[PDB]
C-alpha cells in the first residue's frame, strides 16, 4: 500500500469504531409502534431501557418489521359513538395477518374504562352488537370485547397479545410494557444461542 | 471374562465419530458461519477443545494394547499437560455455556450488555490462561518412573501429592461443573416455565418441553460420562487395591467413557443448535 | 365536487393522438442495439481480474 | 488401579 | 481555515523550546498534521507528522529523538516539543493540514509560520532550473525531477506542486497531476510521467511570481525540491 | 347526466386506445429472438462484502466514476464507501433513521436521501471545513419520500406517498414541476440517460412516462395485477422494466407504447424489490423475497439466477456506469460487489 492509502485504511478503521460504539450504545433502544408531518418520535426510559414510540397514525407497514412491539389503543366508548370498532377490528385484522408480522407482540391498550361504565349502565349493547348474547355488566362486557378483540388472533402460537386496562394514578401501564419488552428480547435472547 | 480387543473396538469408533463430529463442526464454522456471535465461539473453542482431547487418545489406545510407553520422558509431559488442559477447558467451557444461556434468559436486559463477542473473547481467554496454569505445571512435574515397566505418570518428590492432585481435579473438575450447571440450567427453565410467549398454547408447550428435553440430555450426558472415571479414581486413591485383571481392564472402559463426552458435543451443540440448521 | 367534475370534463385528450411504430421493429432495434453494444458488457463476457480481484 | 499407577 | 503559529523567538544552543499552532475554522480532529521548515534563505523540509486520532507519528531524520509531536483535539492545538536545539534548526516553521481518503487533496492550508533563532533510502527530488525571468502573458513550463518513479500501482502519482509568493505561506496548486487545488486559476496545469514532471501556467499574470516547490508524497520522509523562482 | 357523459367518452378513449393497441402489435419480441444465441450461464461471484452492522440496509445507489458507492441504513446511517479498497470514505448520520432512498450526484459533490420524515436532505461532501454537512432540506411533499434521482448540482427530482412527482430546485428550495395523475403511491423513479423524460411506477398497478421540461404524462401503461416497486430505463432510453408484488417482470416500449415481455416463473410468488439492466440490456438483474437475486435474458427466459448468497431479501440492487460490478444490498446488513 502507499502511504495515503494506509492513512485512508486508518480513516476507514477510525469510523469502524466509530459505528460499532454508536451501535452498542443504540443495542439498549427499544422500538415500539404507536396505532390507534411525517412521524411523531417519544423517547423515555425505563428501567435501563430505552424506548423509542413512533406515533405514525398497508404501503408504510413494509417499513416496519424490526419493531419490537405494537402498542394498539383503543378507546372502548366509541361503541356508543360507520362503527368505530368495526375499523378498529378490520386494523387489528390487517396487522395481525400480515406474513411479515406473524411474530410481533401488540400490548392492547383498552382506555375510556370508565366511560365505558358509565354508558353501560344506561346504553346496553344490543343497541350495537346484539349478538353477544350476554348481561349488561361491566366486568362481563369488559371481558366480552376483550375476548372478541383476542379471538381475531389466527394461529396463536408465535406471538401473544396483550391485554392490559388504562390505569391513572400508578406507574402500572409503563410496567406492563416493560414485562411484555422483556417476554420479547427472553425469545430474541434464546433465539441468538440457537435454542429455541 | 475377558474384554481384551473390544476396547480398541471402542476406541477407534470413538476416534472416528469425534474426528468427523470435529471436522464438520471446524468446516460449518471456517466456511458457514461467522464468529459474529458468542454461541459461534463457544461452539468454536469447544470443538476444538474436543479434537485436542481426540489427538490424546490414540495414545491411550497404544499404552492399552500392550503394557508399556513406548515413547520418550518428553512425549509423556507433554502428552500428560495436554490431557489435563484439554479436560479442563472442554469442563469450562460447558460450564461457562450453562452461564451464558442462564444470563441470556433470567436476565434479559443486562444480556444485551454482556452477550458480545468481545467478552466472550475474554472470558474464553481467561479460561485459556487458568488453565495453562495447570498446564505448565504439569510440564514441570510430569516424567516416567520405572518399575520391568515404564509407566507414564505425574513424578512426586519421595507420597501424599497424588492425593491431593486427585482432589484438586475432582473438585474444580466435577463438582463446580455439574452444581454450576445444575443451578444455571434449573432456574433458567423455572424462568422459562413463567414466560407468555413461549408456553399457553401447543406448539408453545412442545417448544418448551424440547427445550428442556436438550437441558436434560446434555447435563445426564455429562453425569453419566464424568461420573464413574472419577469415582473409579477416588476409589482406588481411597481403597486397598484389588484382584487385578477385570478390575484394571474395565477402568480403560471408564476413560472410554470420558472420550464419549468428545463424541457428543459436537452432536449436542451444533447438529441439535438452531441457527446451524439453518 | 363541482371543480373536480369540470377538470373530469377538461380530462387530457392528449395520449390518443400519438404516434406508434409497429412492436416489431421496435424489438427489432431493441435486439439491434442488445447486438451493437454487447462487446462492451463485462456482466456477459467474463474478465481474469478487471477492478475487484482477490488473492 | 495399582501397581502400576497406571500409565495415566 | 486558519492555523496560527506561536512559540519561536531567540533560543540558545542545546536548549528546548514548545512551538504550538492553534487550529479554527475547520474539523481538526478529522485532519492529520504536519510540521514543516523553511531554513532563512533556502527551501521547505518537512519535519513530522502526525495521524487523524494520533495513531500514526512520523519524523524526519535530522529531528528524530530530539522533537516530539503531539495534539490536543479537544482544544484544538498542535504541539512540536523541541530539545537539544541546533544551530541548523534556525528556522520558520509551519503547521500544514492534510486529510487523507479516495479523492482528498492533502497539505491543502498552511499557516502563517513561527521563526526561531539558534544563536551560534531517501528520494531525492530535483528542480535543475531557478530564477527564470519572465513577463506577463507568456507560458511557463517548470520541470522536476525524481530518483525513483511516483507512479503508485494504485494508478497515482503522488506530486505536488505549491508556490510560495513573496512574504507569503507556500499554496497548494497542485495535488495529483491535472487535479488542480480548490480556489486556484484554471490556467495551471500538471503533466508528466515517472521521474518527469511539469507545470505550466499559459497567461501568466503578476500575481503568479514567487518560488515553486515539488514534493513527493510516495514515502514517508517527505522530500521537496529546491524551487523554481519566477520573477518579472 | 354530466357523468354519465363523462363515462361515456372515458369509455370510448379507453376502447380507442385499446384499438390502437391491438393494431400496433403484429409480432410478439419472442417471435424475433427465437433464432438468435441464447446466454448460457452467468456465474457471478461476490468478490466484496462491506460490513460492520446489524440494521437492514434500504436503497443504495453507486457513483458516476464506478468507484464510490453510497449505501443507506435503518440505523440512520449513510454510508459511502470505496468499493476498490473497501474502506469507508464517509459517514453521516441521518435525523430521522426512516430512510427509503438515497442518491449520489453525478458530479460527486451531493449525496441525497429521505423516507418517512417527508424531506428530501441534500448533503455537500467537499467542504473546506472538513466534514459532510446538510446542504438543504427540501420540503413540500405531503406524504413519505420512496425516491430520489440528481439531473445535475442544481435539480432533483422525487416520487412519494402523495401519489405525486415533484421536481426541485436545490438552490431556491421550490417545487419547480408538479407530475400528478398517479392514483396510488408511486414508489419508484427512473430517469433517462438523457435526462429529458423520465418514469415512474404506482400502487395503482400503472406506470407513468413524465416529460421533464413540460410538466405533463407523456404515456399511461397498464401491465401488471399489483402494485409495481420497481423501475428502470433500458439504456437506450426507449424501454424500460418494471418488477411487481405479482411475481412478475414486464418490459414495455415507450414508442409501441404496449408491454412487450413478461418474466415470470412458476416456483415463487414473491414479489420484485429492484430491477436493474446491464450496460447493454440482455440481463434484467431482479431482487425477490425469497433472498436471491435472479438474472433474466431480456430478451428470453431465465438465464442465471446465481446470486444466491444473501441471508435476507435483497432490499437493493444497482449497476455501475462501466458495467463491471453489480452491487446487492439484503436486509442481512450486508453489500455485496458481484462480478
Amino acid at each position: 500500500l502507499s502511504a495515503e492509502d494506509k492513512a485512508a485504511v486508518e480513516r476507514s478503521k477510525m469510523i469502524d469504531r466509530n459505528l460499532r460504539e454508536d451501535g452498542e450504545k443504540a443495542a439498549r433502544e427499544v422500538k415500539l409502534l404507536l396505532l390507534g408531518t411525517g412521524i411523531v418520535e417519544t423517547h423515555f426510559t425505563f428501567k435501563d431501557l430505552h424506548f423509542k414510540m413512533f406515533d405514525v397514525g398497508k404501503k408504510w407497514i413494509h417499513c416496519f418489521e424490526g419493531v419490537t412491539a405494537i402498542i394498539f389503543c383503543v378507546a372502548l366508548s366509541d361503541y356508543d359513538l360507520m362503527n368505530r370498532m368495526h375499523a378498529s377490528m378490520k386494523l387489528f385484522d390487517s396487522i395481525c395477518n400480515n406474513k411479515w408480522f406473524t411474530d410481533t407482540s401488540i400490548i392492547l391498550f383498552l382506555n375510556k374504562k370508565d366511560l365505558f361504565e358509565e354508558k353501560i349502565k344506561k346504553s346496553p349493547l344490543t343497541i350495537c352488537y346484539p349478538e353477544y348474547a350476554g348481561s349488561n355488566t361491566y366486568e362481563e362486557a369488559a371481558a366480552y370485547i376483550q375476548c372478541q378483540f383476542e379471538d381475531l388472533n389466527k394461529r396463536k402460537d408465535t406471538k401473544e397479545i396483550y391485554t392490559h386496562f388504562t390505569c391513572s394514578t400508578d406507574t402500572k401501564n409503563v410496567q406492563f410494557v416493560f414485562d411484555a419488552v422483556t417476554d420479547v428480547i427472553i425469545k430474541n435472547n434464546l433465539k441468538d444461542c440457537g435454542l429455541f | 471374562p475377558a474384554i481384551p480387543v473390544i476396547i480398541t473396538a471402542v476406541y477407534s469408533v470413538v476416534f472416528v465419530v469425534g474426528l468427523v463430529g470435529n471436522s464438520l463442526v471446524m468446516f460449518v464454522i471456517i466456511r458457514y458461519t461467522k464468529m459474529k456471535t458468542a454461541t459461534n465461539i463457544y461452539i468454536f473453542n469447544l470443538a476444538l477443545a474436543d479434537a485436542l482431547v481426540t489427538t490424546t487418545m490414540p495414545f491411550q489406545s497404544t499404552v492399552y494394547l500392550m503394557n508399556s510407553w513406548p515413547f520418550g520422558d518428553v512425549l509423556c509431559k507433554i502428552v500428560l499437560s495436554i490431557d489435563y488442559y484439554n479436560m479442563f477447558t472442554s469442563i469450562f467451557t460447558l460450564t461457562m455455556m450453562s452461564v451464558d444461556r442462564y444470563i441470556a434468559v433470567c436476565h434479559p436486559v443486562k444480556a444485551l450488555d454482556f452477550r458480545t463477542p468481545l467478552k466472550a473473547k475474554i472470558i474464553n481467554i481467561c479460561i485459556w490462561l487458568l488453565s495453562s496454569s495447570v498446564g505448565i505445571s504439569a510440564i514441570v512435574l510430569g516424567g516416567t518412573k520405572v518399575r520391568d515397566v515404564i509407566e507414564c505418570s505425574l513424578q512426586f518428590p519421595d507420597s501424599w501429592w497424588d492425593l491431593f492432585m486427585k482432589i484438586c481435579v475432582f473438585i474444580f473438575a466435577f463438582v463446580i461443573p455439574v452444581l454450576i450447571i445444575i443451578v444455571c440450567y434449573t432456574l433458567m427453565i423455572l424462568r422459562l416455565k413463567s414466560v407468555r410467549l413461549l408456553s399457553g398454547s401447543r406448539e408453545k408447550d412442545r417448544n418448551l418441553r424440547r427445550i428442556t428435553r436438550l437441558v436434560l440430555v446434555v447435563v445426564a450426558v455429562f453425569v453419566v460420562c464424568w461420573t464413574p472415571i472419577h469415582i473409579f479414581i477416588l476409589v482406588e486413591a481411597l481403597g486397598s487395591t484389588s484382584h487385578s485383571t477385570a478390575a484394571l481392564s474395565s477402568y480403560y472402559f471408564c476413560i472410554a467413557l470420558g472420550y464419549t463426552n468428545s463424541c457428543l458435543n459436537p452432536i449436542l451443540y451444533a447438529f441439535l443448535d438452531e441457527n446451524f440448521k439453518r | 365536487s363541482i371543480a373536480q367534475a369540470r377538470k373530469l370534463v377538461e380530462q387530457l385528450k392528449m395520449e390518443a393522438n400519438i404516434d406508434r411504430i409497429k412492436v416489431s421493429k421496435a424489438a427489432a432495434d431493441l435486439m439491434a442495439y442488445c447486438e451493437a453494444h454487447a462487446k462492451e458488457d463485462p456482466l456477459l463476457t467474463p474478465v481474469p481480474a478487471s477492478e475487484n480481484p482477490f488473492r | 488401579y495399582a501397581x502400576t499407577t497406571c500409565t495415566x | 481555515v486558519q492555523l496560527v503559529e506561536s512559540g519561536g523567538g531567540l533560543v540558545q544552543p542545546g536548549g528546548s523550546r514548545k512551538l504550538s499552532c492553534s487550529a479554527s475554522g475547520f474539523a481538526f480532529s478529522s485532519f492529520g498534521m504536519h510540521w514543516v521548515r523553511q531554513a532563512p534563505e533556502k527551501g521547505l523540509e518537512w519535519v513530522a507528522y502526525i495521524s487523524s486520532g494520533s495513531g500514526t507519528i512520523y519524523y524526519a531524520d535530522t529531528v528524530k529523538g530530539r522533537f516530539t509531536i503531539s495534539r490536543d483535539d479537544p482544544k484544538n492545538t498542535l504541539f512540536l516539543q523541541m530539545t537539544s536545539l541546533r544551530s541548523e534548526d534556525t528556522a520558520m516553521y509551519y503547521c500544514v493540514r492534510s486529510i487523507y481518503y479516495y479523492g482528498s487533496s492533502p497539505f491543502d492550508f498552511w499557516g502563517q509560520g513561527t521563526t526561531l533563532t539558534v544563536s551560534s533510502s531517501d528520494i531525492v527530488m530535483t528542480q535543475a532550473t531557478s530564477s527564470v525571468p519572465v513577463t506577463p502573458g507568456e507560458s511557463v513550463s517548470i520541470s522536476c525531477r525524481s530518483s525513483k518513479s511516483l507512479l503508485h500501482s494504485n494508478g497515482n502519482t503522488y506530486l505536488y506542486w505549491f508556490l510560495q509568493r513573496p512574504g507569503q505561506s507556500p499554496q497548494l496548486l497542485i495535488y495529483r497531476m491535472s487535479n488542480l487545488a480548490s480556489g486556484v486559476p484554471d490556467r495551471f496545469s500538471g503533466s508528466g510521467s515517472g521521474t518527469a514532471f511539469t507545470l505550466t501556467i499559459s497567461r501568466l499574470e503578476a500575481e503568479d511570481v514567487g518560488v515553486y516547490y515539488c514534493m513527493q508524497h510516495l514515502e514517508y520522509p517527505l522530500t521537496f525540491g529546491a524551487g523554481t523562482k519566477l520573477e518579472l | 347526466s354530466e357523468l354519465d357523459q363523462l363515462r361515456q367518452e372515458a369509455e370510448q378513449l379507453k376502447n380507442q386506445i385499446r384499438d390502437a393497441r391491438k393494431a400496433c402489435a403484429d409480432a410478439t419480441l419472442s417471435q424475433i429472438t427465437n433464432n438468435i444465441d441464447p446466454v448460457g450461464r452467468i456465474q457471478m461471484r461476490t468478490r466484496r462484502t462491506l460490513r460492520g452492522h446489524l440494521a437492514k440496509i434500504y436503497a443504495m445507489h453507486w457513483g458516476t466514476d464506478s468507484r464510490l458507492l453510497v449505501s443507506a441504513s435503518q440505523d440512520g446511517k449513510l454510508i459511502i464507501w470505496d468499493s476498490y479498497t473497501t474502506n469507508k470514505v464517509h459517514a453521516i448520520p441521518l435525523r430521522s433513521s426512516w430512510v427509503m432512498t438515497c442518491a449520489y450526484a453525478p458530479s460527486g459533490n451531493y449525496v441525497a436521501c429521505g423516507g418517512l420524515d417527508n424531506i428530501c436532505s441534500i448533503y455537500n461532501l467537499k467542504t473546506r471545513e472538513g466534514n459532510v454537512r446538510v446542504s438543504r432540506e427540501l420540503a413540500g411533499h405531503t406524504g413519505y419520500l420512496s425516491c430520489c434521482r440528481f439531473l445535475d448540482d442544481n435539480q432533483i427530482v422525487t416520487s412519494s406517498g402523495d401519489t405525486t412527482c415533484a421536481l426541485w430546485d436545490i438552490e431556491t428550495g421550490q417545487q419547480t414541476t408538479t407530475f400528478t395523475g398517479h392514483t396510488g403511491d408511486v414508489m419508484s423513479l427512473s430517469l433517462a440517460p438523457d435526462t429529458r423524460l423520465f418514469v415512474s411506477g404506482a400502487c395503482d398497478a400503472s406506470a407513468k412516462l413524465w416529460d421533464v421540461r413540460e410538466g405533463m404524462c407523456r404515456q399511461t401503461f397498464t401491465g401488471h395485477e399489483s402494485d409495481i416497486n420497481a423501475i428502470c430505463f433500458f439504456p437506450n432510453g426507449n424501454a424500460f422494466a418494471t418488477g411487481s408484488d405479482d411475481a412478475t417482470c414486464r418490459l414495455f416500449d415507450l414508442r409501441a407504447d404496449q408491454e412487450l415481455m413478461t418474466y415470470s416463473h412458476d416456483n415463487i410468488i414473491c414479489g420484485i424489490t429492484s430491477v436493474s439492466f446491464s450496460k447493454s440490456g440482455r440481463l434484467l438483474l431482479a431482487g425477490y423475497d425469497d433472498f436471491n437475486c435472479n438474472v433474466w435474458d431480456a430478451l428470453k427466459a431465465d438465464r442465471a439466477g446465481v446470486l444466491a448468497g444473501h441471508d435476507n431479501r435483497v432490499s437493493c440492487l444497482g449497476v455501475t456506469d462501466d458495467g463491471m460490478a453489480v452491487a446487492t444490498g439484503s436486509w442481512d446488513s450486508f453489500l455485496k460487489i458481484w462480478n
